[PDB]
């Protein structure tokens, strides 16, 4: 919550944007991986009762 | 520090004053005047995400506050966070805009399902 | 191009085009900016 | 300290449902459901 | 020479919407086909802008606080509005800036004027009584149904007083037109004096006196970021207020005027500390 | 130890988070690791230098953490692609590939 | 203010803005108040001559790998 | 959105290059981001400190860019190996592998 620290941090540029973008890419990549592995059928099949 | 003070169920020994968690952050503190224990929860912080369709179709937007309960900010509470501006419907459709925790959003106004 | 009724014009190179590309390939190069 | 954990898009019950659908397809239909209609 | 005007009719000042007006060029840099983000003193989109009228008996000449910057809009015909007065105390104790455009030439002066309580100009069909210590003079070109829209932005940063101006041919009868018009920087003035209060100058018509039909709007600037769009010819055609609504915030974050369908991370929400608590033994 | 691969991934992620949080406690050559103490104890000409040292140390830690997160993301993506291949070829059909 | 040369890689000093670049004629029609020019990456690629009211493009001096 | 996969690669490469050039405009705590301004405005004893700050900031930016490029190059190499496998097994022969 330090204003002075943020003001000094702004001098270094878009490092924070790069790190957030990379983490966002990893986060969407995990969901894409789960879709690729498990969501390979578009019909939800069910077993017969007997 | 900065935080939210709540009543604690901890059993601090008499010498002990402030409590630290696994990560060595102060999660509990004892008041020096009345000897009671208070948990220090970190203040609510989260990402603000804007859910929108294309600008060609519409200009309506919804906002998602990630990991923030709806009572500290068309209001719908999801596990992913608080969603403002999208109406919740009981019907299930295919995922158009992913929100998280099984919740997706679409435009038909913006609906969440 | 006697292939027993099979048509490959959309994937074979076009002699009329200077790049010697197929219509599908030409479309792919047009759609990337 | 600014760290947040985003929930997965597919919950555990939905992933279990996907596995159940795959199991039902491979038991009742063999490999036919993977290449077209079950 | 000073004259008290005692024939005014009491009425509260009006308010209206700023729409997408008040935009100016932040710097002297040409840009072509690009989107540029600037953090400057800007006027918010769709803000509450104060409206004053000159009609006959209304003669609106109050003295307003300057704040951090001033947007002046003028729906004008027949050139009633002639200039402005800037200063702190508006007397000989402090130093004041005077901008006037009479029938012939535009005069900019920095003097210690003994201003009238009600200063005005007059045309037949009196601004100050004295000027003792004058430190700067500048003579320039003529700056000037309602037919003309005159938009000005005044800033006082680092002792430099920036005047941004734009003239628009309009045909709207009463309120501000809805549209986009970028204000070109007109005068960069080296004054280096304190300005906290201003007053505009009107012109009377004598046939007592009659006030010509005119309307002006006063808005205040706040520090914010805008996303400016530059066309192929380097003229600003569109702008986005990053703090107005979440859609424009998304546009500002993605640096594009068109946003595709999806979810986009735009900001961080932190609950601010409401109180401070100290507990000692 | 049957489920070691998942536990390894969970342990690595938790350990990386714990290390990243733990790195805040290091002063990186400054007088203190707490920003409030530096801001309340020193004048801005030297407090700026101390905050700068803290910023560069924390930024280096965060960049390092992001770098290993990306490498682990690549490894998990490769494993997920392999898992998708096994799901397509072993579950949805009969595979003639040995082992 | 020395003479201006074009189509050569020179050290330019325009109103206190220094650098090294080839100064060529420009087709950009500047507004009367604008003096400098920037690209997408916030680098000055256009300038207006103070002595004569003309616009010049600054192309960077030739560089490349030697293999 | 048919050709999104190529477009993402092109956009990521262009964005990385754009960010790398944008990093030159940051002073990294120095008085200015321009070397010529520092050389013309200050004596060499302080100029060495200012260029040292600019050099370390730009070097960190370039190292970050090279690391991101290496990770993306590894991902593209994996995709290219997959594409070569598809070219050998789907185009030059008939594959029994499901999906
Ligand atoms: C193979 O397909 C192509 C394109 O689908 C056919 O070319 C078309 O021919 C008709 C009449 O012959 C024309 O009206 C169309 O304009 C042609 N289309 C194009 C894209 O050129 C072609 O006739 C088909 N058959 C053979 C044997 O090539
Ligand atoms: C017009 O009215 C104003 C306001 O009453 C007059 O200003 C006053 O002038 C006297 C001069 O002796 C001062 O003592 C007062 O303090 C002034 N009042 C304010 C509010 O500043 C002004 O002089 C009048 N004009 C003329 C020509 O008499
Ligand atoms: C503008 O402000 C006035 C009072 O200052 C208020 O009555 C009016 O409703 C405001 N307008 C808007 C659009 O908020
Ligand atoms: C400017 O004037 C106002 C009031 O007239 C005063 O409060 C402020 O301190 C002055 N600022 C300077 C820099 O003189
Ligand atoms: C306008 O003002 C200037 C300076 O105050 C003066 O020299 C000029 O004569 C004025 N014009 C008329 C028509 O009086
Ligand atoms: C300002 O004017 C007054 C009265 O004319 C004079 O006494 C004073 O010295 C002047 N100040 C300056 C700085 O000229
Ligand atoms: C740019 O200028 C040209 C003439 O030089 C004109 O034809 C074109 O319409 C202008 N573009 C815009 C967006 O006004």
């Amino acid at each position: 919550d330090s204003t002075e620290c943020s003001n000094l941090l702004l001098q270094y540029g878009s490092f924070c944007t790069q790190l957030n973008r990379a983490l966002t890419g990893i986060a969407v990549e995990q969901d894409k991986n789960t879709q690729e592995v498990f969501a390979q059928v578009k019909q939800i099949y069910k077993t017969p009762p007997i | 520090g900065t935080g939210v003070l709540t009543e604690s169920n901890k059993k601090f020994l008499p010498f002990q004053q402030f409590g630290r968690d696994i990560a060595d952050t102060t999660d509990a503190v004892r008041d020096p005047q009345t000897l009671e224990i208070l948990d220090i929860t970190p203040c609510s912080f989260g990402g603000v995400s804007v859910i929108t369709p294309g600008t060609n179709t519409s200009n309506q937007v919804a906002v998602l506050y990630q990991g923030v309960n709806c009572t500290e900010v068309n209001v719908f509470q999801t596990r992913a966070g608080c969603l403002i501006g999208a109406e919740h419907v009981n019907n299930s459709y295919e995922c158009d805009i992913p929100i998280g925790a099984g919740i997706c959003a679409s435009y038909q106004s913006i609906i969440a399902y | 191009k006697d292939f027993g009724g099979f048509n490959f014009s959309q994937i074979l190179p076009d002699p009329s085009k200077p790049s010697k590309r197929s219509p599908i390939e030409d479309l792919l190069f047009n759609k990337v900016t | 300290n600014g760290l947040t954990v985003l929930p997965p898009l597919l919950t555990d019950e939905m992933i279990a449902q996907y596995t159940s659908a795959l199991l039902a397809g491979t038991i009742t239909s063999g490999w036919t459901f993977g290449a077209g209609p079950a | 020479q000073c004259v008290n005007l005692r024939t005014r009719t009491q009425l509260p000042p009006a308010y209206t919407n700023s729409f997408t007006r008040g935009v100016y060029y932040p710097d002297k840099v040409f840009r072509s086909s690009v989107l540029h983000s600037t953090q400057d003193l800007f006027l918010p989109f769709f803000s509450n802008v104060t409206w004053f009228h000159a009609i006959h008996k209304r003669f609106d000449n109050p003295v307003l606080p300057f704040n951090d910057g001033v947007y002046f809009a003028s729906t004008e015909k027949s050139n009633i509005i002639r200039g402005w007065i800037f200063g702190t105390t508006l007397d000989s104790k402090t130093q004041s800036l005077l901008i006037v455009n009479n029938a012939t030439n535009v005069v900019i002066k920095v003097c210690e004027f003994q201003f009238c309580n009600d200063p005005f100009l007059g045309v037949y069909y009196g601004v100050y009584s004295s000027a003792n210590n004058c430190t700067f003079e500048y003579v320039s070109q003529p700056f000037l149904n309602f037919k003309n829209l005159r938009e000005f932005v005044f800033k006082n940063i680092d002792g430099y007083f920036k005047i941004y101006s734009k003239h628009t041919p309009i045909n709207l009868v009463r309120d501000l037109p809805q549209g986009f018009s970028a204000l070109e920087p007109l005068v960069d003035l080296p004054i280096g004096i304190n300005i906290t209060r201003f007053q505009t100058l009107l012109a009377l018509h004598r046939s007592g006196w009659t006030a010509g039909a005119a309307a002006y709007y006063v808005g205040y600037l706040q520090p914010r970021t805008f996303l400016l769009k530059y066309n192929e010819n380097g003229t600003i055609t569109d702008a986005v207020d990053c703090a107005l609504d979440p859609l424009s915030e998304t546009k500002c974050t993605l640096k594009s005027f068109t946003v595709e369908k999806g979810i986009y991370q735009t900001s961080n929400f932190r609950v601010q500390p409401t109180e401070s608590i100290v507990r000692f033994p | 130890s049957a489920l070691g691969k998942l536990q390894n991934v969970v342990n690595q992620n938790a350990q990386a988070l714990n290390t990243l949080v733990k790195q805040l406690s290091s002063n990186f050559g400054a007088i203190s690791s707490v920003l409030n103490d530096i801001l309340s104890r020193l004048d801005p000409p030297e407090a700026e230098v101390q905050i700068d040292r803290l910023i560069t140390g924390r930024l280096q830690s965060l960049q390092t953490y992001v770098t290993q997160q990306l490498i682990r993301a690549a490894e998990i993506r490769a494993s997920a692609n392999l898992a998708a291949t096994k799901m397509s070829e072993c579950v949805l059909g009969q595979s003639k590939r040995v082992d | 203010s020395t003479n201006l040369v074009k189509n050569k890689c020179v050290n330019f000093n325009f109103n206190g803005l220094t650098g090294t670049g080839v100064l060529t004629e420009s087709n950009k029609k500047f507004l009367p108040f604008q003096q400098f020019g920037r690209d997408i990456a916030d680098t000055t690629d256009a300038v207006r001559d103070p002595q004569t009211l003309e616009i010049l493009d600054i192309t960077p001096c030739s560089f490349g790998g030697v293999s």
